[PDB]
């Protein structure tokens, strides 16, 4: 059994420039449980990101939430970078506040 | 309140 | 509605590091309330929501002992798996375990669980009757016969209809205002052209609890099936959840379409239109 991570990058609250918020990367549906997740700001890894306790769904696939406090701006670009044994290369998903 | 398990 | 208590534990062997990790997490419905991590310094069951801290010092002592017993036994079970499958300790492997119970809205016992997966696949599971097992393969059949001779089923049934249910009822009373709440979804819609002739309507639900929610699109009163995209429900990180549902519609026709939002905390469903 090897299962590819689903990835969602999003903010805790609707994003408003200059307003403090939380940037989330939710990874789910993956197996095995070893996974690398980084939050990126303009391509640079953000320091001291936190994550939830390892848990799993009914089909036994794992999920984790990675998160950091951030204050969105007009020009700053955020993304989540994920590496897992099922991938050919680390996957980068951009944050799109207007989704 | 936690339970318990056995060896395989 | 009805309520659940679940403990989810994951054991992973780590050749190279040399020593396996066991981590267990406890939930009531969609609210995590405890964790134990064999890698961590405390070597204690720890609170992960404030409502459980109504419990006294003896709770943390006893729960720590029980989860440490589980940790030892499942880490031993990884080694037993190696024997049953004729596998080398050179590889990393995963053993997942779930147990817990469901009660009704008035606390009545509904259902109990005690089940394992090895390397992502079912290994063994206690059946709904709480009196027999389903073994997924030859290895599991060895465990099944052993557990049958040792009457593990009766032991689990006793826990599941006793301690498990007693604990869950206790939590539902003590943490009543947290666990018996319904936070209804806050909703809005977005619109994205795909081409000159199709566009995406996306219906958003934010800030809701519990996690269960139904987002549906209909054109003129019937389903959309595989014309509708439903994303996995996700945590906001603050104890609430988020979800969206999307439909691709003919441009200029953003009105044959309605988003209906249905959630346990909504007296009446929502109806959204672009």
């Amino acid at each position: 059994i090897q299962r590819t991570p689903k990835i969602q990058v999003y903010s805790r609250h609707p994003a408003e420039n200059g307003k403090s918020n939380f940037l989330n990367c939710y990874v789910s549906g993956f197996h095995p449980s070893d996974i690398e997740v980084d939050l990126l700001k303009n391509g640079e890894r953000i320091e001291k990101v936190e994550h939830s306790d390892l848990s799993f769904s009914k089909d036994w696939s794992f999920y984790l939430l990675y998160y950091t406090e951030f204050t969105p701006t007009e020009k700053d670009e955020y993304a989540c970078r994920v590496n897992h044994v099922t991938l050919s290369q680390p996957k980068i998903v951009k944050w799109d506040r207007d989704m | 309140r936690y339970g318990f398990v056995a060896n395989f | 509605g009805s309520h659940s208590m679940r403990y989810f534990s994951t054991s992973v062997s780590r050749p190279g590091r040399g020593e396996p990790r066991f981590i267990a997490v406890g939930y009531v419905d969609d609210t995590q309330f405890v964790r134990f991590d064999s890698d961590a310094a405390s070597q204690r069951m720890e609170p992960r929501a404030p409502w459980i801290e109504q419990e006294g010092p003896e709770y943390w002592d006893e729960e720590t002992g029980k989860v440490k017993a589980h940790s030892q036994t499942d880490r031993e079970n990884l080694r037993i798996a190696l024997r049953y499958y004729n596998q080398s300790e050179a590889g990393s492997h995963t053993l997942q375990m779930m147990f817990g119970c469901d009660v009704g809205s008035d606390g009545r016992f509904l259902r109990g669980y005690h089940q394992y997966a090895y390397d992502g696949k079912d290994y063994i599971a206690l059946k709904e009757d709480l009196r027999s097992w389903t073994a997924a393969d030859m290895a599991a059949q060895i465990t099944k016969r052993k557990w049958e001779a040792a009457h593990v089923a009766e032991q689990q049934r006793a826990y599941l209809e006793g301690t498990c249910v007693d604990g869950l009822r206790r939590y539902l009373e003590n943490g009543k205002e947290t666990l018996q709440r319904t936070d209804p979804p806050k909703t809005h819609m977005t619109h994205h052209p795909i081409s000159d002739h199709e566009a995406t309507l996306r219906c958003w639900a934010l800030g809701f609890y519990p996690a269960e929610i139904t987002l549906t699109w209909q054109r003129d009163g019937e389903d959309q099936t595989q014309d509708t995209e439903l994303v996995e429900t996700r945590p906001a990180g603050d104890g609430t959840f988020q979800k969206w549902a999307a439909v691709v519609v003919p441009s200029g026709e953003e009105q044959r379409y309605t988003c209906h939002v249905q959630h346990e905390g909504l007296p009446k469903p929502l109806t959204l239109r672009w």
